[PDB]
């Protein structure tokens, strides 16, 4: 639903902070992915090759529980129990 | 080689020690019958589950199948009456019965099924009863059952394993008169 | 207009035609004053009444709120009709 | 939703079984009440006076959780936060 490019300056061993502005969220599940790729071609790989990525849960979903009002039928014989609902028979 | 599975703690005998006979059935006949009962959760109303296996040995014409239920009182009811083409098939039926008399060792009420396919006639005695395990307890028609039993060998001091009906009846009456 | 309250899954409640301060002040039935409001209480629980005697006895241990952490929630709706107590927002 | 009269024969000290046929149940909460009343007038009370009753839970309800899709507005000033939803302002 949303993609954005960035550049970060960090020398060997350095830790740097990255700030991501989040949208307003509904009852769905939301995951964030952060990746780093080759800016231009190398002798061993092409521009856009991913070298590193990580993923994080932003928000768990809200589960819905619905009350069913429609009916189910049941027929017994000597070997089988048969259960009918809508247009499926178990 | 059969003798290796017949090593019971008993006398080793031999011979034709039970009855021999010849009988004749129509070309299209009932080979086998399986009658089972169920009872509801109040042990009040019953169901009959009937499997009838038919066998054809060169018949061509269609025959009439009738199944009649006779109650312990003596009343009769037709459960099935249909025409069947001659073939090897298992027919299955399920019937409901209201407040049947239940079979127990204390009260042995027997119903009769009468089955007739053309000129072939057979009868089977059956009872309404249910054995089950609920939470490790043994139940018979919904009540806790205590087995007050004995082991019996089919043995006679004059005839060996060839025991008669008169002796079988003597054994049963003696068992019941001693609370077995 | 209906003010509706439903438990998650239950509450205790009471409604009075005066304040808690009025009820604590007056020592006779005749002195209970006239007010232009209703006091509403919505509760998790209240301690027991006791009465083994009335000169020292306490309510029994199993009817006291001993000081430990507690939580409690309810749903409120203001509308023209009584909704279903069994239906909540996910 | 259902009422039924009965009579039970029990001498002082006796325990007797009572069988109640239950209906098929939906997602509502179901309670059973069993009572005993005076068959005819006495010197101390009238026919229908209850002398004994007990109640039992038959079935707990099935709670419904619904996903809300409609929006809520928020306005801040120096002293108040105001929240609007449908035709209610908090």
């Amino acid at each position: 639903i949303e993609e954005k490019t960035f550049k970060i300056f960090a020398e060997p061993g350095e830790k740097r902070l990255l700030k991501i502005p989040l949208p307003e969220m509904d009852d769905s599940e939301y995951f964030l992915e952060i990746s780093f790729s080759l800016s231009e071609d190398t002798p061993w790989a092409e521009k856009g090759h991913v070298v590193a990525w990580e993923q994080f849960l932003l928000k768990a979903p809200a589960f819905e529980k619905k009350s069913i009002s429609d009916g189910v039928s049941l027929r017994e014989d000597g070997k089988h129990l048969t259960v009918e609902a809508k247009d499926t028979v178990y | 080689d059969g003798s290796y599975l017949e090593d019971q703690d008993m006398w080793w005998f031999a011979g034709i020690y039970r009855d021999v006979y010849l009988y004749a059935l129509p070309k299209f006949h009932i080979r086998d019958v399986f009658v089972r009962t169920d009872l509801d959760e109040n042990y009040r109303n019953g169901k009959i589950f009937l499997d009838v296996e038919m066998r054809n040995l060169g018949e061509e014409e269609e025959k009439d199948l009738e199944v009649t239920l006779i109650t312990p009182d003596g009343d009769e009811k037709t459960l099935v009456k249909e025409t069947v083409k001659p073939e090897d098939r298992v027919l299955s039926f399920a019937f409901d019965v209201k407040d049947p008399k239940k079979w127990s060792a204390e009260t042995p009420h027997l119903y009769v099924l009468k089955l007739k396919l053309g000129e072939d006639e057979k009868k089977v005695n059956f009872g309404f009863r249910k054995i089950e395990i609920k939470d490790g307890t043994l139940l018979f028609n919904g009540k806790p059952l205590y087995i007050k039993g004995v082991n019996r060998h089919e043995f006679d001091p004059d005839r060996g394993h060839a025991v008669t009906v008169e002796r079988m009846i003597q054994d049963i009456k003696l068992m019941k008169q001693h609370n077995i | 207009t209906k003010l509706f309250v439903s438990g998650m899954p239950q509450i205790d409640f009471s409604v009075w035609p005066f304040s808690m301060e009025d009820l604590e002040r007056v020592q006779h039935i005749s002195e209970l004053p006239e007010r232009d409001f209703v006091t509403v209480n919505v509760d998790f629980r209240q301690m027991g009444l006791g009465g083994d005697d009335s000169w020292g006895a306490m309510p029994h241990l199993e009817y006291r709120l001993l000081p430990k952490p507690y939580r409690f929630s309810f749903r409120m709706r203001i509308s023209e009709e009584i909704p279903s107590w069994r239906v909540l927002a996910a």
